């Protein structure tokens, strides 16, 4: 079948850097960021606990509990009981905050507790100070708002008001209540605080309180428990957790588990390896999950990311909450949490614990190995398969916190970042969302760690982050991990991916930041990037050359480093790089490098020279792109040497002339960008202030390739994707369309009178193209392009081709034919322009890229299969350029005076054929050395030769044919013509069918003979005809008189 | 920082 023809046939000017604008992607509002780091400074623990009497409000029960910080104080006396637990408490919350002021209160005076107050805030006016109460041993608040405590006989309960009680502390304070009626306190607090601000007009927000009860609401009596419970919640949560679930139901499930066992469990709080230590950071995980996926974002970064204590705080809270719930008691908490006590995570909490206990018999006893909990594998699998189909942006993970707990350990930190990274991949949303939860600090100090097997995954993980926000490089430098990427960048065993990516990193680094710079510099960044600028890698050499570029933006010393490594030298070679966002690359690189010479010795201005002259040498540039760089490049030439170009200037109304001329070039570019940024420097040299500078947006939109997913498989290898079988069908439409043209033919040709349609257009039609298979045709008029149908006669399109009033459109083209069509249309002063979207309902004209080129009117020959495209005209010079190299690869030589009237080529050879206006129809093979390039020369024309064609048929035969109208058939093989023709003695225009040997002519007196390769009279049509087109498949042709109308015939 | 990543070289 012909499907596989169209498959294997690369498509030219479709890839990212033509379908998407050049530009930055703007950068989103990063609040990520904490805001302030407080610091919990000094702690204030005042204990009412008076031990030995019980208070008159509530009855203790015979048994009752007696347990408070899990200690008896009945069993040690009164004064060394009260000792002891201050001592117990003290070392609880230092498990916590170890680094901060401790200062007991045991029943203390207001007096006391004034003095201890006043003292501690004068110690940290501007830091937080915690407050601990416990009203175990006094009566219950009032609802005046005052707080019990002693006086110095021990004799009554005398009150402390609340006012005084935050009057005599700080705004920045956070106040732990363990009493009965809680949260009359905290309602007093608010009530205290509204009238403070009431009375300001002529600390709320500030200030936490934890509480253990609601105001209504009473501590619980059970003797299993302890007395002290909101307090053991908070600072020993582990253990109070695990007795809790000892107290449940639960334990039906696993005999042999007693509070005995517990008491006896091994381990420690550090040591994650042990069972306590593991159970702690499950419980450490858990609770931060239940926070993430409850609390609002503010919240949760307010109160268990600001600072040590008040997460770990608020993480034990939520365990206060779900155990005091079960006894009818409610924590309150200043800032109003959701409740949490039935969030799914705590059944795995659940889970968790059984599974670490089901264990601990055999640990005891047996004294066998603890097999770690697979608590952590099980929610890294649970993440991978979010990830799985995580595309959408669909609720996010909950596992996200436990990725970030798992991070911190190595038994699963290669898993763990490899989940990150692949999480990172889904999008910049990915990544905002992940720093948000707070990895970025401990992602960063990863980069501290040595091992080798962390490079790839992290440098893929800081790649996406500086991509989605560029604010990390203050943070990277400071911790010293440009060091890291700089040791990642020197290893050539390291897969060219993760090298471009470091590559990236480092330029985002770098990027306008001083002290980066310098950092880099120090680093010996140029000579890394300088070793690494030849890789087989393009965009491992694009962003090394971004890199380098960047590194000596408004940098001396930069410049003079690479200035000793030759560094100019070696990035010229990058210039004449196939890839063009290479080129692209290498351009900015050597414009910022001339950007900054800062009046330095001759040396200096002769490198410059240097640079200006290489440089000069690229205006004939087939990327537009390239061509803007390159305009920046010499604004950035201009501003270090304004007074020379301005004296260049005022000397025609020599260095810095051809400087002037290259940009006078760019600034009459096809492409409207181009010519605008070309025009807008030059008007900047007129006038002669920094705002003239402009910095293109090249460097910006290469960075957004990281943001971009990499992992996933392209859309276009998806074979039941929507575009790919809208492809399928388009190109079965082709074959039918051929096999349909095959078929017609076979049954031989017919006289074709018939008039499809007849119109009027603007202007003058000159050259006419048909659309290989959609029913289009296109039209070129001298200021316009009209595109016309044949089935629903109605014009489409009505272009403005941009060209001036003395050029025209002579050739015209259609790239990609068998879809996604392009329109080549290009002008006689040798501006080649490529159109889009120009027969669309829903899209307006647009151009995709344009370059000029040379520089009869021109004549242009497309060649599909190996992506070639050959322009000629009043030049003695055939040109080859290449749409994926986007650069001129040939340039053979005409070898004589006449111009190019036409030009052709054979599919599969190199049989570059071209019409001469002397006559002579030279053969072109580009296989062989250019000088031995010329093939055959025969010379029986004397006239202009209106179209040389050849026939695409192993046995190509060039119909060429002169203003004589004499046909003379040549041959590759044969010196002299085969065929000798005489149809008109004045012809004007013809045009040639290669699968029927169909010659259409025109003539003075309005005919239209389409005669055969015989010569045999077929048809003789009765109406200057200008412009005749071919169907290059169905028997269709085109005719255009002098009078601007326009016909298509058929054969019945 | 709020937690303690360990085992950092």
């Amino acid at each position: 079948e012909a499907d596989l023809t169209d498959w294997n046939l690369p498509l030219a000017f479709m890839k990212k850097r033509h379908c998407e604008k050049i530009e930055g992607s703007k950068s989103l509002a990063q609040s990520w960021r904490m805001k302030d780091r407080m610091k919990t400074v000094s702690v204030a623990l005042v204990l009412c606990l008076n031990v030995g009497v019980d208070p008159p409000d509530v009855v203790k029960t015979t048994p009752c509990a007696r347990l408070e910080c899990w200690i008896d104080p009945l069993s040690m006396g009164p004064q060394k009981a009260l000792e002891t637990i201050g001592a117990n408490l003290q070392k609880q919350y230092e498990n916590w905050q170890p680094r901060a002021r401790y200062k007991q209160s045991l029943d203390p005076t207001v007096d006391e507790v004034k003095k201890l107050c006043t003292s501690l805030r004068r110690n940290a006016k501007e830091e937080r100070v915690l407050f601990h109460y416990n009203g175990h041993g006094v009566p219950r608040p009032t609802v005046n708002g005052e707080v019990w405590v002693f006086n110095k006989n021990y004799t009554q309960y005398i009150p402390l008001s609340i006012y005084d009680l935050q009057t005599w502390m700080g705004s920045p304070s956070i106040f732990v209540y363990d009493c009965s009626n809680a949260g009359l306190i905290v309602k007093s607090f608010k009530q205290f605080a509204l009238q403070r601000e009431q009375e300001l007009e002529v600390s709320m927000k500030n200030c936490i309180q934890l509480a253990a009860c609601e105001a209504t609401e009473l501590l619980p009596m059970i003797p299993d428990l302890p007395a002290d419970l909101f307090t053991s919640c908070l600072t020993t949560p582990i253990k109070i957790a695990l007795r809790w679930f000892c107290m449940q139901k639960c334990v039906s499930l696993v005999p042999g588990v007693t509070l005995d066992l517990i008491e006896k469990i091994p381990g420690r709080l550090n040591d994650r390896r042990t069972p306590l230590g593991e159970l702690n950071w499950i419980f450490t995980a858990i609770t931060d999950t239940i926070a993430w996926n409850v609390l609002p974002r503010d919240l949760f970064q307010k109160l268990f990311r600001q600072d040590l204590l008040v997460a770990s705080l608020f993480r034990n809270f939520l365990l206060a909450e779900r155990i005091m719930r079960s006894y009818n008691c409610t924590p309150v908490s200043s800032p109003r949490l959701p409740p949490t006590y039935m969030h799914a995570m705590w059944q795995a909490w659940d889970l968790a614990v059984d599974i670490c206990l089901s264990q601990l018999p055999t640990i005891i006893e047996e004294g066998t190995a603890f097999r770690h909990s697979p608590f952590f594998a099980e929610q890294l699998t649970a993440f991978q398969v979010w990830l799985t189909m995580g595309v959408e942006n669909r609720n996010p993970p909950e596992q996200l916190p436990i990725v970030l707990q798992v991070l911190l350990s190595q038994v699963h930190r290669l898993r763990a970042l490899d989940l990150l990274g692949r999480f990172l991949d889904l999008g910049p949303w990915a990544v905002s969302l992940a720093l948000s939860v707070g990895i970025f600090p401990y992602v960063l100090k990863l980069l501290q760690s040595s091992a080798r097997e962390l490079r790839p995954l992290l440098v893929f993980i800081w790649a996406k982050i500086l991509a989605v926000d560029s604010s990390c490089q203050a943070d990277l430098v400071k911790d010293n991990g440009h060091k890291y990427f700089l040791s990642v960048l020197a290893d050539p065993y390291m897969p060219a991916e993760h090298r471009t990516m470091t590559a990236f990193i480092l330029a985002v680094i770098v990027n306008s930041y001083h002290t980066g710079q310098e950092a880099c510099l120090q680093g010996n960044l140029i000579a890394i990037c300088l070793e690494q600028l030849n890789d087989p890698h393009p965009l491992l050499r694009q962003w090394v050359a971004i890199c380098l570029g960047r590194i000596w933006q408004n940098f001396d010393s930069a410049r003079w480093c690479g200035v000793r490594d030759s560094a100019h030298e070696k990035l010229y070679s990058l210039l004449s790089d196939p890839i063009p966002e290479v080129r692209c690359a290498a351009v900015f690189a050597l414009g910022t490098f001339v950007g900054n010479s800062a009046e330095r010795t001759d040396h200096s201005t002769t490198i410059d020279h240097n640079v200006a002259m290489m440089l000069a040498q690229l205006v004939s540039d087939g990327s537009p792109m390239v061509r803007k760089e390159l305009v920046v490049a010499l604004s950035h030439l201009v501003v270090q040497y304004e007074s020379n170009f301005c004296t260049v200037a005022l000397q025609f109304i020599s260095v810095y002339t051809q400087i002037w001329r290259v940009l006078l070039h760019l600034a009459a570019d096809p492409y409207p960008e181009v010519s605008d940024v070309a025009m807008k420097v030059l008007n900047s040299i007129a006038y002669k202030f920094i705002s003239a500078t402009v910095q293109t947006g090249f460097c910006d939109w290469s960075a957004r390739y990281f943001a971009q997913p990499v992992m996933k498989i392209p859309e276009e290898h998806d074979l039941e994707s929507q575009i790919r079988k809208e492809r399928e069908w388009r190109f079965l439409r082709n074959s039918r369309v051929r096999r349909q043209a095959q078929q017609v033919i076979q049954k031989g040709i017919t006289r074709l009178d018939d008039q499809i349609f007849l119109n009027r257009n603007p202007g003058v039609p000159s050259v006419v193209k048909f659309h290989p298979f959609t029913p289009c045709i296109a039209v070129a008029d001298k200021d316009s392009i009209c595109f016309w149908d044949w089935e629903k006669g109605e014009k489409l399109d009505y272009f403005h081709n941009g060209n001036p009033r003395y050029t025209r459109v002579t050739a015209m083209e259609y790239l990609n034919g068998q879809d996604c069509s392009l329109l080549l249309t290009a002008t006689d002063d040798g501006a080649i322009r490529v159109w889009k979207n120009f027969a669309d309902l829903e899209k307006n004209p647009e151009m995709v890229t344009a370059w000029q080129g040379l520089s009869a009117g021109m004549v242009v020959d497309w060649e599909q299969e190996t992506g070639l495209l050959m322009s000629s005209g009043d030049v003695r010079i055939v040109r080859i350029w290449d749409t994926d190299r986007e650069m001129k690869v040939q340039d053979i030589p005409t070898g004589a005076d006449s111009c190019v009237t036409s030009l052709s080529c054979d599919s599969h050879r190199s049989l570059i054929v071209a019409g001469l206006g002397d006559g002579s129809i030279r053969v072109y093979d580009r296989r062989m050395a250019l000088s031995e390039c010329r093939v055959m020369t025969y010379r029986e024309h004397t006239a202009w030769v209106v179209k040389a064609s050849l026939q695409k048929r192993p046995d190509g035969h060039i119909v060429s044919v002169s203003v004589n109208g004499d046909v003379r058939i040549f041959d590759p093989r044969m010196p002299e013509s085969v065929n000798v023709l005489q149809i008109v003695k004045g012809l004007t225009a013809l045009d040639i069918h290669p699968q029927a040997d169909l010659i259409a002519c025109g003539s003075v007196n309005q005919f239209t003979a389409i005669y055969n390769s015989s010569g045999e009279l077929i048809n003789n049509i009765k109406y200057a005809i200008s412009c005749l087109a071919f169907h290059p498949h169905w028997p269709h042709l085109a005719v255009g008189s002098n009078d601007y109308y326009i016909s298509v015939y058929s054969v019945e | 920082r709020v937690f303690f990543m360990d085992d950092v070289e």
